[PDB]
RNA sequence: GGAGAUCGUGAGCUGGGUUUAGACCGUCGUGAGACAGGUCGGUUACUAUCUACUAGAGGUGCCCGAGGUCUGCGGGUAAGC
RNA sequence: AAGAGCAUAAGUCAGCCUGACGUUAUUCAGCAUAGCAGUGGAUGACGAGACGAAAGUCGGCUCUAGCGAACUUUUGAGCC
RNA sequence: CCCUAACUGGAGUCCGGUGAAGCUUACAUUCUAGUGCACAGUCUAGAGACCUCUAGGGGGAAGUGAAGACCCCGUGGAGC
RNA sequence: GAGUGUGACAGUCACUUAGAUGUACGCCAAAAGACCGGAACAUGUCCCUGAGUACCGUGCGUUGGAUAUCGUGCGUGAAUCUGGGGGGCACCAACCUCCAAAACUAAAUACUCCUUGAGACCGAUAGCGAAAUAGUAGGGUGACCGAACGCUGAAAAGUACCCCGAGAAGGGAGGUGCAAAGUGCCUGAAACCUGAUAGUGAUGGAACGAUACGGCAUGAAAGGAUCUCUGGCAUGAAGGAAUCAUUCGCGAGGAUGUAGUACGAAUGUCACUGCCAGUGUCGUAUCUUACGUUUUGAAGAACGGGCCAGGGAGUGUAUCUUGGUGGCAAUGGCUAACCUUUUAUCUGGGCAGCCGAAGCGAAAGCAACAUGUGCGCAGCCUUUUGGCGAGGCACGACGUAU
RNA sequence: UUAUGCUAUCAGGUGGAUGGCUCGGCUCAAGAGCUUAUGAAGGACGUGCCAAGCUGCGAUAAGCCCGGGGUAGGUG
C-alpha cells in the first residue's frame, strides 16, 4: 500500500487496530474453510469439493492444431507468396503439414479453388472446399 | 526493469532524432553555435590526439560546451563524496563513430564528452537523465551504419 | 475543458495525444464542428479502451470512397476490397499495406483535420 | 434503642471465619479428583509527594514608630448528664 | 400439529385402473428487500399411459412438516 | 484486662558530616451538593481560603507495589 | 579531466591515472624426436559374456509415483545368444528397444576462510557484537550470554614568568593560536541545574490555552511609510432610528407621517500624526473538565506516559487479479536460459517455450456467423423532422454435451 | 528589596543531541582454494631498557640468516 499516505493515520486503513493480526483475520490460511465458513467463497472462486471424470495419459491423448477454411481461403495468397503454398493452373495447393495444422475445420467461406492436403477434415470443411471447386487430400 | 526491444528501439530512434532539433539541444543545457545535426567527414575518426579533437570542436563551434562541462564540474553535496561520487559531472558532446577507431581514445578525456560507436549506442547516452537533446557529432560512417540500426 | 478534462489530459504521456486533444478542441470551437470535440473526448478516455479496429470491420461497413476516422489503431486482420480513406491514430504494418494496395489512404487525425475542418461526411469507427 | 458513614474504619490493629498449596473423616466418582459437610495446620508489604486535620513557628497585609490594655466579627462546648 | 381449502365436492360408496410414470426447462422461496445448498413447489416441454361421451383430471394421498454435501462403496442402462 | 503510671537503654526530635530509592500527563489552598461510564481537588452552583515553614498520627488522593492467582472467555497450554 | 593526499575547492604540488616496462621460483606451452599399437571382411551341432544376483511374495519407510517411485527387513529365487531385461496392473501375442547384477572418467556446477573490484547500501543508539588494548570488560558451576567507548590544532605553537593556595590540585593575571579548539579537547541541542533580566506576586481557584480589550516591558536586522494615529468630505449593501404630530388600544404599547430619512459593513479621497505590526508578562470579559487508547458512552475513581534527546512499525520473492500510461498486433505478442560485455549497464542475437488464435465433452470424439434481421447512442447529413448509423443492445442461425 | 514562588528570554553549568568528517561495516561480482606426525589450527606461559593490554615472536623470543626490490632513515 501507499505507506506515505498513511503516515499519521495510526491504523493505516485497517479499521480497528485490533484488525490485521494474523490468519484469524482472514479466516485461516490459504483456501481453508471451504466446507465450513468459506463455502460460498469456495463456490464463487471455483474451489468447491468434489472430483469429476478421469484423465487419459498424455502419451496416448493428443490435441490437433486446427485452421478453418475461411482462414485458409482468405489468406491463401499470403501463403503462396510466403512459400507455404503454390498455384497450379489456378488452384491453390496448400499442405497443412508444413503449417503445423492437422485438422481443417469448416468455419468461414471458401471463394477459390483450394486443393488442401491435411491429416483430417471436418465434414463441413469437406463440403465447403469441394463446392468451391477444390478438393481435400488425406495424408497417408 | 524490462522494456520490450521494439519500444526500446523506438525510444532510441526518438532520442537520435532529438539530436537534430536545436530547440531540444539548447533547452537540454548545451552551448553550441553549429547547425544540427552535425555530420563530420570520416577523417575525424583517424585523429589520435586530444589537441586534434580540440581543433575540430573549435572549428565546429562545439568546444564551448566542453568548456562548460569542465568548469561546471562541481563537488556535490552529501554522502556521495565519501562513497566515491565526489563530483557532479556535466555532459557535453557525444561523438558517434562508424567502428572502433583512434578517435575513441583521442576524444575520451575531454570533459563531459562521450565517444562511442553505433553498436554501443543506447538511450542513456542520447538522453542523459532521461532528457533528450544531446549535442552529438556523427561521422559519415556512423550515418551510413545507422540505416536500419533500430528499425 | 474543466478539471475532469484536465485530469485526463495531464494523465497522458504521449505528446502527440496531448497536442491532438488540444487542437481538436480548438477546431471544434473554431470550425463549429462537434466531430472534433467528440474525437477529443474519445482520446481523453482511458487508453485501455482505445479503438483497435481490424480491416474486416471497415470492409464490412463501408462503401467506395468512404471516409473513416478511427480514434485508435487500425489492425490488419481481414481483407479490404474497396478503396477507403482512413484517418487513424496509428496503423499496423499489415493494415497500412492492405489499405494502400486496396487503393485507400492511410492518413492521420491531424491530416484529416487539415483536409476538411468541418468534418462533413466523416464517419467515426470504433 | 435501631440504623447510615465503600455492609465507616487492615498505607490503624487483629486474624477466629471464609478464600491457595498439606492432611484426616463422611459422601460422591472406575479413576484422577470433588463437596454449597465437618476437621487440624497455614507469610498481613511501603521511608507520606499532595490534600485534610491537630499543634508550634517565620513573614507579608492592615498600620505615624513602639508598647500596653481592651473590644468582639466570629469559632467551639455536654460541661454537664 | 396448527392454520387454511372443499358440498352436483377435495367428502362417502362403487366400476375400471397404477400418473405413487422415464427424460427435461424455467421461475420461485428456503435466503423479503439482497448474495448462499442439499432441497421443495409452481408452471411448462418430450415420451408413454389410466379413467371418461367429451371437456378434462391424474407427476400420489386437498395446501403448507416427515429430511442430508463432498469423498467412498454398492445397484441400474448404455457407453467411454 | 479494670486503667494505666513512672523509670531505663536504643531510635525519633534538634545540630555537624555523609547521602540513596519508590508513586509523577498537567495543574492543584480546599469543603458541600449535584452532574457525569450511576464512587469529582479540577465539571456545575454555592461555601471557604493571606503565604511560607516545622512537628505529628495516617482520614482522602477509589494512595503506592503486581498486564487479578477468584469468575468467564480462548476451536491457548501443561500435568494427571 | 579515475581518484586520494597536501594548512579551503588541484588534470599541471605529491602519490597516481592513461600507457608502457621488468621480474627469481614456478605454471601452461607450440615445432621436432622415443615408445605399447590400429581397422575391415569370410566361415560356425564351436567357446565366453558378472547369482543368493535379476525377478517374485510379504512388512515397513520414502516418493508425484497412482494395482504403475525408490530403498531395505524377512522369505523365495532364475536363464545363458535357440539367451536375458524394458515398453507406468498382471498375463498372452505382435512390434520397438536395450544387455544389468564389476570399474574409472575432464568440462560445464556449488560455496566463500581468503584476494581484488564495485556500490541509488550504513554513517558511530547506524553499519558486523566489535570504526576492534572486542567475543574484550562483565555475567553464568556449565552448556553459554555479552557491552560501552570515534574527532584539539595548519603546526604542540600542549600556556613561559608572576600572585594566591598545604599543594605536582585549583584559581587569578599573563601568554600561544585565524579561532581556546586547553588534552574523553570540532560543532555543542534539550531535559536538568545556577544566576540575571522583564512582567507579576503573601485576599487567592485549577487543562496552564483560544478570542477581544487594556497595563508594564520590548519593538537593531529581517515587517509597514497615504504605513500608524486622529479627523473631514463623497458613495454606501443588509439594516435603520431619535424626536415630535395624528389616531387606535383597558393597559404595557401599536399604526400612519417625519423616513427608507439621519445613520450604516465598506469603498474612495483629503488632511493630520509618529507610531504600528510583532514579541514577553500580567489583568478584565466569554468559552473550554488534557492527550492517545479501549469504549454505546472517557475529565474519569478505565488503560498509557516523570522529563528530554535519539532509535522505533506495510517490506521482498513467487503467483493471481485489476487500474493509469505505453510498444507491437492475427501476416499476433514477448522472449527464457544462453551467446555477444571490450568487466554486471549496454548493442545485436537467441522461436525453446508461454499467452492469444475454437469450442463443447468425464472420455472417445466431433467441431461453429469475415453479418440474416431489428432497435438505436455518438457523429455526419437534414427540409429540424427525419435519414445513414461504427461501437452498444435484442434476435436469428450455427458447434458441441446432455 | 514581596519572601517562598509563577511565566518568558538571556548568561553559565551539566549533558552529549545535531551537523560535518570517517583507516570500519554490509552486500554483490570476479578470482583463488586445502592443510597437519618434517607435529597443524588452537591454547598456556614467556619475550621489550623504562612495557600493563593488544599485536608479533619462542629461551636465537616486537626477533636471526641468505637472495632480490627499495634507499635514507628505522626502532608495531
Ligand atoms: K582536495
Ligand atoms: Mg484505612
Ligand atoms: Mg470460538
Ligand atoms: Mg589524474
Ligand atoms: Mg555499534
Ligand atoms: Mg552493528
Ligand atoms: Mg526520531
Amino acid at each position: 500500500m501507499d505507506t506515505k499516505k498513511f503516515r499519521g493515520s495510526r491504523t493505516c486503513g485497517g479499521g480497528t487496530h485490533k484488525n490485521r493480526r494474523g490468519a484469524g483475520n482472514r479466516g485461516g490460511r490459504g483456501k481453508a474453510g471451504g466446507c465450513k465458513h468459506h463455502f460460498v467463497r469456495a463456490m464463487m472462486r471455483g474451489y468447491s469439493y468434489g472430483k469429476h471424470g478421469f484423465k487419459r495419459p498424455d502419451e496416448v491423448s493428443r490435441d490437433v492444431s486446427i485452421v478453418n477454411v475461411g482462414e485458409l481461403d482468405e489468406l491463401a495468397s499470403y501463403l503462396v507468396e510466403e512459400g507455404l503454398a503454390e498455384v497450379k493452373d489456378g488452384a491453390y495447393h496448400i499442405n497443412l503439414e508444413n503449417l503445423g495444422i492437422e485438422k481443417v475445420l469448416g468455419s468461414g467461406r471458401v471463394t477459390k479453388n483450394l486443393v488442401v492436403t491435411s491429416e483430417e477434415f471436418s465434414a463441413s470443411a469437406r463440403e465447403k472446399i469441394e463446392n468451391a471447386g477444390g478438393s481435400c487430400i488425406d495424408a497417408e | 526493469e524490462k522494456v520490450n526491444t521494439k519500444e526500446r528501439r523506438y525510444a532510441i530512434r526518438s532520442a537520435i532524432a532529438a539530436t537534430t532539433d536545436p530547440t531540444l539541444v539548447s533547452l537540454r543545457g548545451h552551448i553550441f553555435e553549429a547547425e544540427l545535426p552535425i555530420v563530420a567527414v570520416n577523417d575525424l575518426e583517424s585523429l589520435e590526439r586530444t589537441k586534434q579533437v580540440i581543433e575540430f570542436l573549435e572549428a565546429a563551434g562545439l568546444y564551448e560546451d566542453v568548456l562548460r562541462a569542465k568548469y561546471g564540474r562541481h563537488i556535490r553535496a552529501g554522502r556521495g563524496k565519501l562513497r566515491g561520487r565526489k563530483y557532479k559531472h556535466k555532459k557535453s558532446v557525444l561523438i558517434v563513430a562508424g567502428e572502433n577507431t583512434p578517435i575513441l581514445k583521442a576524444a575520451r578525456n575531454l570533459s563531459g564528452v562521450d565517444v562511442v560507436t553505433v553498436d554501443s549506442l543506447n538511450a542513456e547516452l542520447l538522453a542523459p537523465g532521461t532528457h533528450a537533446g544531446r549535442l552529438t557529432v556523427w561521422t559519415e560512417s556512423a550515418i551510413g551504419k545507422l540505416e536500419g540500426a533500430f528499425q | 475543458m474543466g478539471k475532469k478534462s484536465l485530469v485526463k489530459l495531464t494523465r497522458k504521456t504521449n505528446p502527440r495525444i496531448v497536442s491532438l486533444i488540444l487542437t481538436l478542441k480548438e477546431r471544434a470551437n473554431g470550425d463549429s464542428a462537434p466531430i472534433w470535440k467528440d474525437i477529443a473526448k474519445r482520446l481523453e478516455a482511458p487508453s485501455r479502451n482505445y479503438a483497435a479496429v481490424n480491416i474486416s470491420k471497415i470492409n464490412r461497413h463501408t462503401a467506395e470512397d468512404d471516409v473513416l476516422l478511427i480514434p485508435g489503431k487500425v489492425l490488419g486482420a481481414g481483407l479490404l476490397d474497396h478503396p477507403v480513406t482512413i484517418a487513424a491514430l496509428t496503423f499496423s504494418d499489415s493494415a497500412f499495406e492492405k489499405i494502400t494496395e486496396a487503393g485507400g489512404k492511410c492518413l492521420s487525425l491531424e491530416e484529416i483535420m487539415e483536409a476538411n475542418p468541418k468534418g462533413s461526411g466523416i464517419r467515426i469507427f470504433r
